């Protein structure tokens, strides 16, 4: 997506402004643009609230630190912004929710660092455990803003090969060239509106496939910064 | 081996790789056995909830996709345990979702008009019936990253397809033991959002848990990265 | 220290927008992101980076831009005695979004320079000799 030899740009959405290089090397998940839900009898008697206020803006999550031994990270949506800002209180008072997302993963490293991260979106990212029977805890199924760390990245903590994660909307971040990925994700579900608190429509994974390396003396931890922006977010309280 | 002769210089038909052809064919999805008397048959009936994640073979094929929609054709191949057939009248009842299942060989459930039932003789050729797309949602989903309300995680009840209740007709128990094979064929298939192929042995029907001590590699190994 | 603040003392009232510019002086090899946040007048100063992010803010990547400018939308003052200022004014907070990243061979401590000025809508009224001299 974004790398060296790209004109720096300053994008602003609301009271937020991020400086990120303009690289029209964007990934549009499954080939579709986020849109406002088609008509349905439910919200035909109770229109869906479309708070364009402080909801359609740049939420920049806390920066994660990538070291020589990091295993990878993952966040669940919409969970990640459930405990944050007006997207949070807007996603809690309303029974039904629906939205899309512009996801922007970004790195800051020197040219003497090396590594490669795979950024992918996996719809309905259900997790497993080592096992006896025992469905994973609520603290690792819905990690929140902080996100969670993969324990067995090779099988994505779900018994499926990482080697095949690319059949999902992905984008590589090879420190050698580009330092940032961008992915546009549209709403995907078996019904127009779901609960923003019960179901997590998908997961964002950032797994280092080629480990961070550098010579002793250089900053030992590379910062990975995730910025999220809801697109065409709708809420239906039913009243 | 790797015999490098007989080279196929023509492209084959793409029809063979179409979602439909890949999920066609009737496969065995269940084997119910109703002996005269043994462990679970002083009852005289059986309740088989329609389950696809039964055979890992077909399950792996489905978990290649996140959402799927389809109709199902069921064929009932029955006979005695040794293959012999006798003039026994049987009844197969389909108990939709949200409906009450028989709890005895003679519950009221067996008389409920709304539970479609098919009567056939074990001599007659196998009974065949088609079940539509039951979900209240637009598609069945083999993965739900939420909770339907923990121990009820990943569980989506909107995939519930129904139950089949088998039993011999008649007020007295049947003298014969019955071994019934249930075949299912997926019609009009539609799939969405392809995902990685299961590479770890399955541990349970209802979840992706995998043995975490013995994590198998997707591919076999070799000595050097140059020896081939 | 600014020419603006020195001239403000020569007046009793003033109001308008202001613009603050931040310049990064460190090695060309350094990169990282700082978060600049303006907390509106009568607002609680941000407690952590995450809350500051929810308010008016600017993610500044000095690996991309060596300079960035922030705009204070509106300030006002009505200087009185009893000495108290009817000053309606926000709080600028600079946060570390990411840590300072640098390769081998480059200084591990760099500096930021802050410059500020009034915008066009800035105006003042009612002269009064300053208290800056003696």
């Amino acid at each position: 997506a974004c790398g060296y030899s790209d004109r720096v740009a300053q994008l602003t959405i609301g009271n937020s402004t991020i400086t990120t290089q303009e690289a029209a090397n964007i990934v549009i998940a499954y080939g579709e643009w986020p849109e406002y839900c088609p008509d349905t009898d439910a919200t035909a008697v109770d229109k869906p609230t479309r708070p364009d206020v402080s909801v359609n803006r740049f939420f920049t999550l806390d920066t994660k630190s990538w070291a020589k031994d990091s295993k990878g990270w993952y966040w669940k949506f919409p969970d990640v912004l459930t405990e944050v800002g007006v997207f949070g209180q807007n996603a809690q008072f309303h029974y039904l929710y629906r939205s899309g997302f512009c996801v922007h993963v970004q790195c800051n490293a020197s040219k003497f660092h090396q590594g490669a991260l795979l950024v992918a979106v996996l719809p309905e990212y259900v997790l497993g455990t080592i096992a006896e029977n025992s469905h994973p805890p609520y603290a690792t199924t819905q990690p929140g803003q902080v996100g969670a760390v993969l324990t067995h990245p090779y099988v994505l903590d779900a018994g499926i090969p990482l080697s095949q994660l690319t059949v999902c909307p992905h984008q590589w971040i090879n420190l050698r060239t580009n330092n940032c990925a961008t992915i546009i994700v549209p709403y995907m579900n078996t019904v127009p509106f779901d609960s923003a608190l019960n179901h997590c429509n998908f997961g964002l994974l950032v797994i280092p496939v080629v480990p961070l390396d550098f010579n002793t003396g250089a900053t030992s931890e590379i910062p990975i910064t995730v910025t999220i922006a809801p697109m065409c977010a709708e809420f239906a309280g039913l009243r | 081996n790797l015999i490098e002769t007989r080279c196929v210089l023509n492209h084959h038909s793409t029809q063979e790789t179409a979602i439909g052809n890949f999920f066609s064919r009737a496969g065995l999805v269940s084997i119910i056995t109703m002996p005269t008397t043994g462990t679970q048959n002083t009852d005289g009936y059986v309740n088989w909830d329609i389950d696809l994640m039964g055979y890992a073979q077909l399950r792996r094929k489905c978990e290649l996709f996140t959402y799927m929609r389809f109709d199902a054709e069921f064929t009932f191949v029955v006979a005695k345990p040794n293959g012999e057939l006798v003039p026994q009248l049987l009844q197969y009842m389909y108990v939709p979702p949200g409906a009450p299942k028989p709890t005895s060989r003679d519950s009221f459930a067996w008389q409920t008009a709304t539970n479609p039932s098919v009567f056939v003789k074990m001599t007659d050729p196998p009974a065949q019936v088609s079940v539509p797309f039951m979900s209240p949602a637009s598609a069945y989903q083999w993965f739900y990253d939420g909770y339907p309300t923990d121990l009820d995680y990943g569980q989506c009840p909107n995939n519930m397809m129904g139950t089949f209740s088998i039993r011999t007709v008649g007020i007295e128990k049947s003298p014969h033991s019955i071994t019934l094979r249930v075949y299912m064929r997926i019609k009009h298939v539609r799939a969405w959002i392809p995902r990685p192929l299961r590479n770890q042995p399955y541990l349970f029907k209802t979840n992706p848990n995998y043995k975490g001590n013995d994590i198998k590699c997707t591919s076999t190994s070799r000595d050097k990265i140059t020896t081939l | 220290s600014t020419i603006l603040g020195q001239l403000c003392r020569y007046y009793t009232q003033w109001s308008g927008s202001l613009e603050v510019t931040f310049m990064f002086a460190g090695s060309f090899m350094a990169t990282g992101k700082m978060l600049i946040a303006y907390t509106p007048p009568g607002g609680n100063v941000p407690a952590d980076r995450i809350t500051a992010m929810l308010g008016t803010h600017v993610i500044w990547d000095f690996g991309l831009q060596s300079s960035v400018t922030l705009v204070v939308p509106w300030i006002s003052n009505t200087h009185y005695r009893a000495y108290f200022d009817y000053y309606t004014t926000g709080i600028i907070t600079i946060w570390y979004q990411t840590n300072y990243v640098v390769p081998i061979g480059a200084p591990t401590t760099a500096y930021i320079v802050a410059l500020a000025a009034a915008q066009d809508n800035f105006t003042m009224k009612l002269c009064k000799d300053t208290e800056d001299i003696e």
